[PDB]
RNA sequence: CGGCCCCCUGGACGAAGACUGACGCUCAGGUGCGAAAGCGUGGGGAGCAAACAGGAUUAGAUACCCUGGUAGUCCACGCCGUAAACGAUGUCGACUUGGAGGUUGUGCCCUUGAGGCGUGGCUUCCGGAGCUAACGCGUUAAGUCGACCGCCUGGGGAGUAC
């Protein structure tokens, strides 16, 4: 999993209040970081299918979040995707 | 009638050999949780400890072996 | 005063060491031409005896049915085992439009005017039972009023 | 997921009737409340009571006459999967007039008879008998 | 008529263990002390009174009461109760279809009566020893089974019961015919067949006796009326 | 099941003790079990079946017991 | 009203769970069944053998009051565990009384050691004590007139498992079971143990502070196979038993009774 | 999926709070994972063992039994894409009497003791109403309802041919 400190850092940056944590953008960021982390793992361990399932799920969740953001508020979404470097 | 619930131990210790020895057979085998009446959660831990001990030659795997 | 109709009589067998022992089942239904109906299912080695038994059974454990004039009070479904039955109240003159066992029960009950289809199974015994159930459940306007805490004119 | 609240409410009511429960509670909604009111008017329930500010709970008080339940039958007709709208001439008669059909019309939710009287049809919510 | 204090003393308020309960007795239960169910005496008493009243009323119109209790602890007591108010009873095993199948059981009763007559009024004696013994045995059997109900004639107009779960057959029979039922119903029992349920301890002897006695009194009163 | 004959102990007694020890060990039983390969499925089946049997013995029979035989 | 609620908490206040409050009045006697009513849901089926004192005949008629015991409710129909154990608590209280003045005095008469301590019997009950407790010194009551009268001066008690060895003559002088399971071990230490349940292969006598013994069917008597242990000994009775075997590992102490 | 240890790693549950504010449910096509056997290339090969051989048994014995025994089972990386892949029971949500357990949290309580009173998650058995052709299911529904999808339309021919 993502280390506590790292998570906190992520929250602080993206979250407006820094105590917020549940902001859509923040959540997305958290997901994204985790995904990035797991890439390294999965390069090594290609047959770790069970673990990869979780990763996939996370990705899906992130996508959903992004979609939600888009309909609600476009500018914010755009900003987020610039920050994280998500192609979509 | 579990011992570890009453003592209130956080984790069973493989080093605590004497304690282990009560839960092991004359033939070396780990004694069932029916007989000892150990709680399930603790029982597993105990087993693990015993195994560890066996690896460290603190407890024997069996009576015959040498 | 009571009218009684033997719906069906069926020969049923029991296999024994020797061979087959045969017997007869009689399904009857009785009614007073008003609300009261009762079916009876009797069994014996000979037919007439069986029929008699059935009749006897019928005569006890009768059941009352609220009848608005010659017909039913509203469309009513009744089910029992395979036989599921629909019966619908109908205008004076139309007669009992219903099939088989179902018809007989209606006739004794003193419904004169119905539109009634038996869906599913048409196994006489089951279908008569279903019909009876339907009749039984069927509530009157007065009854409904009583239930709801209203007058009959409030319900219409 | 929860897709049909009215339907759920109806189901709850039915279950209460079955199980000889005195009162049946659920999360409140305006439509639901209206329905409850209608039922009360038509005399299928004793009383309804909404309670709460943030997340209010509608509590119906079920009725029992001579042991058995009052609400003999209660079905949704319109449902999210397949909506039913009737014109004032096409409005039904539940149990040949002895039961009622809750119908939502432009002039609020009402019984079928009421709607007919008014001279307007609408979305048929539920039959109650 | 019967007070609450007296009932308490008797041990009416005690019920069965919580695992053996019926959830249809949840209204009549108060609480659970030491993992044993306590019957609510506030709800019991009025019901009991009502039942008593009903019984009295029945008596007044010359009603035939039947007292059923085949527990074997309170077999002695129920018989006594029956006899005090000269009513009928079934203190030993209820014959399956005693009431529903009366017409067959009426023959049995007749036979028993005949046997009794032979024993007593005849004064003939001079009988083969084995045969005589057999006859005696038969008589004993009959007496045990149908002693209380031999003078009942027809069917009873009400049915008092000491345990509903134990005498369910009797209760069922009474429902099929439509005879009013007055059952003492502990927490384990089912009250649905019973017309005039009495929430109370079927098992305890003193309680049972108490239940009997009041009923007997009421019957007597009715008779007097 | 290692055993040593005590001083002034009878032979028969010793033998009995040994037997008891063996029984406790469940050595013979173990040997019997490992004589032939049991498919996993079969093993599972036996275990569950046995459990079921045990359950039946415990509860149903207890229920029966409540009612007298004669 | 709340009359009943208050009456309920009142009746809670005026009873307790063990056999403590002497409350059941003996309301029917018939051999071989006594029966009381201590304010419980049902009446006890009491044996007659929890109530005859020291020579075999009954002592209590109608109206008499002994407490029984509790904490076990409904086996189908009925209420209690026996009042005789009740008595054990009273015995414990008298034994405890010693502590106050460092000397409990009654009569103790101990002829011999089943398992290394003379047996002492107080009133109806007889208890077994470790070998030292019988005599203050090396006096030995084997030379004393048989079943002699002294008292008991306590030597040793085991505090969990109930074994008490007491001091005859010499008036002037004044986890848990299984680690150290070597006390009653060595080959044949006789014990006094109450049997619990006889499982048609066994008898299950088990007394010594949370253990389990069997005395299964083979010994029990001097007939092997046709015996059926329910016929031959008892239910709930303190008997002659000794160990014959301990496994401290697969907790099976395999006692015997043919000795 | 089962010895023990370490490294990397996914999910579940509980405890309180704090936050986000319908972001949800289902899903034709699509994508992935998918026992055993089987295939490819390269390793490995103790035991077991299709095939095969011999010895029995038998009327025969291309079987069962016995003695041997090679693919295979084992590892790496690919493919295969099926099984009584079963709870023969799609997924998600709501509601409706009870009892006896197991397991894993957690709150209070003199833990005066292995306990006492609750409250959550997953789970085994029995059984009520109801349901069911019956068998049975029964708060983990096969009950009472809603949302979406998948699938069935007499047996064979055939899950075969093209």
């Amino acid at each position: 999993s993502l280390s506590t400190e790292a998570t906190a850092k992520i929250v602080s940056e993206f979250g407006r209040d820094a105590n917020d944590t549940g902001s859509t953008e923040v959540q997305v960021a958290l997901l994204t970081a985790q995904i990035n982390h797991l890439q390294g793992h999965f390069a090594e361990h290609k047959k770790d299918h069970h673990s990869r399932r979780g990763l996939l799920r996370m990705v899906s969740q992130r996508r959903k979040l992004l979609d939600y953001l888009k309909r609600k508020d476009v500018a914010r979404y755009t900003q987020l995707i610039e920050r994280l470097g998500l192609r979509r | 009638f579990c011992r570890f619930t009453a003592e209130g131990v956080q984790e069973i210790d493989y080093k605590d050999i004497a304690t282990l020895k009560n839960y092991i057979t004359e033939s070396g085998k780990i004694v069932p949780s029916r007989i000892t009446g150990t709680r399930a959660k603790y029982q597993r831990q105990l087993a693990r400890a015993i195994k560890r001990a066996r690896y460290l030659s603190l407890l024997p795997y069996t009576d015959r072996h040498q | 005063e009571l009218q009684e109709k033997l719906i069906a009589v069926n020969r049923v067998s029991k296999t024994v060491k020797g061979g087959r022992i045969f017997s007869f089942t009689a399904l009857t239904v009785v009614g007073d031409g008003n609300g009261r109906v009762g079916f009876g299912y009797g069994k014996a080695r000979e037919v007439p005896a069986a029929i008699q038994k059935a009749m006897e059974k019928a005569r006890r454990n009768m059941i009352n049915v609220a009848l608005n004039n010659g017909t039913l009070q509203h469309p009513v479904k009744g089910v029992h085992t395979g036989s599921r039955v629909f019966m619908q109240p109908a205008s004076e003159g139309t007669g009992i439009i219903a099939g088989g066992a179902m018809r007989a029960v209606l006739e004794v009950a003193g419904v004169h005017n119905v539109l009634a289809k038996a869906y599913g199974s048409t196994n006489p015994i089951n279908v008569v039972r279903a019909t009876i159930d339907g009749l039984e459940n069927m509530n009157s306007p007065e009854m409904v009023a009583a239930k709801r805490g209203k007058s009959v004119e409030e319900i219409l | 997921s929860m897709q049909d609240p009215i339907a759920d409410m109806l189901t709850r009511i039915r279950n209460g009737q079955a199980a000889n429960k005195a009162a049946v509670t659920m999360p409140s909604s305006k439509l639901k409340v209206a329905i409850a009111n209608v039922l009360k008017e038509e005399g299928f329930i004793e009383d309804f009571k909404v309670e709460g500010d943030t997340k209010p709970e509608l509590e119906l008080t079920l009725k029992y006459f001579q042991g058995k339940a009052v609400v003999e039958s209660i079905q949704r007709v319109s449902r999210p999967g397949l909506r039913i709208y009737k014109r004032k001439d096409e409005l039904p008669k539940v149990m040949a007039g002895l039961g009622i059909a809750v119908v939502s019309t432009s002039k609020g939710v009402m019984t079928d008879r009421a709607a007919r009287q008014a001279g307007l049809g609408g979305e048929i919510i539920c039959y109650v008998a | 008529t019967v007070s609450m204090r007296d009932m308490l003393k008797a041990g009416v308020h005690f019920g069965h263990q919580t695992r053996y309960w019926n959830p249809k007795m949840k209204p009549f239960i108060f609480g659970a002390r030491n993992k044993v169910h306590i019957i609510n005496l506030e709800k019991t008493v009025p019901m009991f009174n009502e039942a008593l009243a009903e019984l009295n009323k029945i008596a007044s119109r010359k009603g035939k009461i039947l007292f059923v209790g085949t527990k074997r602890a309170a077999s002695e007591a129920v018989k006594d109760a029956a006899l005090s108010c000269d009513q009928f009873f079934v203190n030993h095993r209820w014959l399956g279809g005693m009431l529903t199948n009366w017409k067959t059981v009426r023959q049995s009763i007749k036979r028993l009566k005949d046997l009794e007559t032979q024993s007593q009024d005849g004064t003939f004696d001079k009988l083969t020893k084995k045969e005589a013994l057999m006859r005696t045995r038969e008589l004993e059997k009959l007496e045990n089974s149908l002693g209380g109900i031999k003078d009942m004639g027809g069917l009873p107009d009400a049915l008092f019961v000491i345990d509903a779960d134990h005498e369910h057959i009797a209760i069922k029979e009474a429902n099929n015919l439509g005879i009013p039922v007055f059952a003492i119903v502990d927490t384990n029992s089912d009250p649905d067949g019973v017309d005039f349920v009495i929430p109370g301890n079927d098992d305890a002897i003193r309680a049972v006796t108490l239940y009997l006695g009041a009923v007997a009194a009421t019957v007597r009163e009715g008779r007097s009326q | 099941p290692v055993i040593k004959v005590r001083e002034n102990e009878p032979f028969d007694v010793a033998l009995r003790r040994f037997k008891r020890s063996c029984e406790k060990a469940g050595v013979l039983a173990e040997v019997r079990r490992r004589e032939f390969y049991e498919k996993p499925t079969t093993e599972r089946k036996r275990a569950k079946a046995s459990a079921v049997k045990r359950h039946a013995k415990k509860l149903a029979r207890e229920n029966a017991r409540r009612t007298r035989l004669y | 009203e709340s009359f009943a609620q208050l009456f309920e908490e009142s009746l809670k206040e005026i009873e307790t769970r063990p056999g403590s409050i002497v409350r059941g009045v003996v309301v029917a006697i018939d051999k071989d069944v006594v029966l009381v009513d201590a304010g419980l849901k049902s009446e006890s089926a009491i044996p007659a053998e929890q109530f005859k004192n020291a020579q075999g005949e009954l002592e209590i008629q109608v109206g008499d009051e002994v407490d029984v015991a509790l904490d076990a409710v409904e086996d189908g129909f009925g209420e209690t565990l026996l009042s005789r154990e009740k008595a054990k608590r009273h015995e414990a209280w008298i034994t405890l009384e010693k502590a106050y003045e460092d000397a409990e005095t009654v009569t103790g008469v101990i002829n011999g050691k089943v398992k290394g301590g003379f047996t002492v019997e107080l009133n109806g009950i007889r208890a077994f004590l470790p070998g030292s407790l019988v005599d203050v010194r090396p006096v030995r009551d084997t030379l004393h007139l048989e079943g002699k009268e002294l008292e008991f001066k306590v030597i040793k008690l085991d505090q969990k498992r109930n074994n008490v060895v007491v001091s005859r003559r010499a008036v002037i002088e004044s986890e848990d079971p299984w680690v150290a399971i070597a006390k009653r071990y060595p080959e044949g230490t006789k014990l006094t143990g109450r049997v619990t349940n006889l499982t048609d292969y066994g008898c299950f006598v088990e007394i010594e502070e949370g253990v389990e013994g069997l005395v299964h069917v083979s010994e029990m008597d001097w007939t092997n196979k046709n015996i059926h242990p329910s016929k031959v000994v008892n239910v709930g009775d303190v008997v002659e038993v000794m160990v014959l075997d301990i496994d401290e590992e697969r907790r099976r102490i395999s006692l015997g009774l043919k000795q």
